């Protein structure tokens, strides 16, 4: 326990992205007081960019990992992990840690951003709110038993498609 | 938006008089919000508000699966007049409207044939009567079998296919005790449709 | 236009697939392909296996603008209806994912279908034309081939029924063949034959006459 430990955030704020997906990591705490320094930390290496933030405008597989950021100072930032899945829908998450209560903030999230018809959210199975065109759910307070499996399917003109498991206890 | 999927009545209660038939139009995938949606119904173009709903029944996707009856009169369907729902709902920026009548054309009596159980197959257990309808059209026919004066239980019946010569045809199956069979007893293949004696006719058999 | 294009794979035909000698097929269809360009690129498994059994045939399009292709695969007999798995793992640009559909499956109950002819009825002799039936119960391999013969010539007016799940859970289904009256008060001898997955040498035939 010595400098502030910096920390990792995230653009969007999503991690579990897709094949094709713009993604931007940018660091705080620190900061080079006068020239802005950055070095990045990829799966614990190094990476030059020299950019307080860094693009990732390509990503694909290589691109997941634990991902970390040292300023000048910034301590040593905390892994973050990323998360790259193959296919066509997922279930875009900020956080997977819902104990009795916090905030819940889900996207059923396309390819390519083409739009979905006809999307729908589960819980274990049986649905709970569904809207016609593509959307966000969202809900403050957390219902004891959203515990269990998420995910959501989606209609894309024509071809019907599913996501994977997300259990959120 | 929502989808709509225009049912037909369900040929029974057309056919005779014992149970009035209904034209369902059934609106599917509608959200919690943008819900309400009211109905038009045309019978050739006519509205009149005479057509009874069903409550808002939800079902697994949250989803709210409005429903809605439209009696038809039983003389009526039989001519053709063409019935026609009109749904109109927020989700949906223009109205969507689905109008479907009489399986058109013109029809054509279908004679009806038993066959008996086929004489290598009794040396076994149970036996089977088959009544072979043949040579008709649309398909808006049904099949039910007696015996004494009580429907049976144990049948099945073979779906519609289209024949040469622009008709169908089926094989109605009925599985009876061999026991209950070769000893004699009197068995009723039974058939409604749109072009027969008034609805009806029914062709007896034994040994 | 687009919105990410599909695959779709059938079995064979049933006189293809039991019969010996008749080259058993396995297709994929691949319809809504187009305008961009997007090629083709095929790859078939059985659980681990190799190509050298294809090799598309040309470009479908006629109405609706898409490039549609298809390809084969020449399979085994003691081989298929016995395990094997199958896949086709399509590929394209356009296509975020090799995606791909199995097949084989029905499985299960098979046994004797031991298959039961009948006469005309009676009233039916009233009429120039007659329709002798054939009735097959006692076979749950869900698919089965019916067909006539008149001493020998494929007789090719007959009808067939579609099969349907009886009581106990073997399918059943029936044939009907129409003669004028004069051929069936000749005595001419009417075969209906079946084959399906559980005959010997996989057929049967019950010569009807008068
Ligand atoms: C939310 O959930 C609901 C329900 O959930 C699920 O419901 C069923 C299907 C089970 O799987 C459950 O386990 C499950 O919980 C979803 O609502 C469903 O949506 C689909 C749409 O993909 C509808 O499919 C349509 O089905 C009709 C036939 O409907 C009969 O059969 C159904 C399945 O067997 C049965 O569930 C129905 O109750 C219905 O049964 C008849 O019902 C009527 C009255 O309702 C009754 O009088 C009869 O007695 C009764 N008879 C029997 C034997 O049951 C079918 O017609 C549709 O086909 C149309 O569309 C196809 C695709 O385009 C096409 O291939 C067809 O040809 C046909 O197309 C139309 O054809 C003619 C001209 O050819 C014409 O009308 C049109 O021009 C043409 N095109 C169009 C677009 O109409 C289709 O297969 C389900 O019925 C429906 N279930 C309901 C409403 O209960 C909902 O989708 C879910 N939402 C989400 C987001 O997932
Ligand atoms: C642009 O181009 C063409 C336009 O052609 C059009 O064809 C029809 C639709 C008419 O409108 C024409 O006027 C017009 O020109 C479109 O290409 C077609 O697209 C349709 C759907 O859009 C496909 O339909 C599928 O057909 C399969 C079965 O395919 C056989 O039968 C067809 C007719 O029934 C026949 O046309 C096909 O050629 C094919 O026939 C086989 O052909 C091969 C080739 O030589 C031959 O070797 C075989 O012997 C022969 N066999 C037979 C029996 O004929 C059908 O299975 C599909 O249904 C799936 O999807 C339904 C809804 O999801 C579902 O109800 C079905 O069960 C099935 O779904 C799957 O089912 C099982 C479980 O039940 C499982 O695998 C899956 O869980 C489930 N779901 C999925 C997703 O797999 C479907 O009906 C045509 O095949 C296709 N090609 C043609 C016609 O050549 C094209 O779509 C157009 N584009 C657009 C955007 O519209
Ligand atoms: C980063 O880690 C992931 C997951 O362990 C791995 O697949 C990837 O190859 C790693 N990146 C590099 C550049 O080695
Ligand atoms: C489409 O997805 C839903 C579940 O995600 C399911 O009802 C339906 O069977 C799926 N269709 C296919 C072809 O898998």
């Amino acid at each position: 326990e010595d400098l502030p430990k910096a920390v990792v955030f995230l653009e969007p704020q999503w991690y579990r992205v897709l094949e094709k997906d713009s993604v931007t990591l940018k660091c705080q705490g620190a900061y080079s007081p006068e020239d802005q320094s950055t070095r990045w930390f990829h799966n614990e290496s190094l990476i030059s960019s020299q950019t307080s933030s860094y693009f990732i405008a390509a990503a694909r597989v290589n691109n997941s990992g634990e991902y970390r950021c040292q300023t000048s100072l910034s301590t040593l930032s905390d892994p973050v992990q990323l998360e790259v899945h193959i296919g066509w829908l997922l279930l875009q998450a900020p956080r997977w840690v819902f104990k009795e209560e916090e905030s819940i903030h889900l996207r059923c999230h396309s390819w390519k951003n083409t739009l979905l018809h006809k999307v729908t959210y589960l819980q274990n199975g049986k649905g709970r709110k569904y809207f016609h065109q593509n959307s966000d759910f969202y809900i403050p307070k957390a219902t004891l038993k959203d515990s269990g499996s998420y995910f959501c399917r989606g209609l894309i003109g024509s071809k019907n498609v599913s996501s994977e498991t997300v259990q959120i206890t | 938006g929502p989808s709509v999927f225009l049912f037909p009545p369900k040929p029974k209660d057309t056919l005779m008089i014992s149970r009035t038939p209904e034209v369902t139009c059934v609106v599917v995938d509608v959200s919690q919000e943008d819900p309400d949606v009211k109905f038009n119904w045309y019978v050739n173009g006519a509205e009149v508000h005479h057509a009874q709903t069903k409550p808002r029944e939800t079902q697994y996707n949250s989803t709210y699966r409005v429903v809605s009856v439209l009696t038809v009169t039983h003389q009526d369907w039989l001519n053709g007049k063409e019935y026609t729902c009109k749904v109109s709902n927020k989700a949906l920026p223009a109205p969507i409207q689905k109008t479907i009548s009489k399986d058109k054309g013109q029809p054509r009596e279908p004679q009806v044939y038993t066959l008996p159980p086929s004489r290598e197959e009794l040396t076994k257990n149970q036996v089977s009567l088959t009544c072979l309808v043949k040579g008709f059209y649309p398909s808006d026919i049904v099949v039910e079998w007696e015996s004494s004066g009580q429907p049976e239980n144990t049948y099945k019946t073979t779906p519609p296919v289209l024949d040469s010569d622009g008709s169908y045809f089926l094989y109605s199956k009925l599985t009876v005790d061999k026991s209950r069979w070769q000893q004699g007893n009197v068995f009723s293949c039974s058939v409604m449709h749109e072009a027969l004696h008034n609805h009806y006719t029914q062709k007896s058999l034994s040994v």
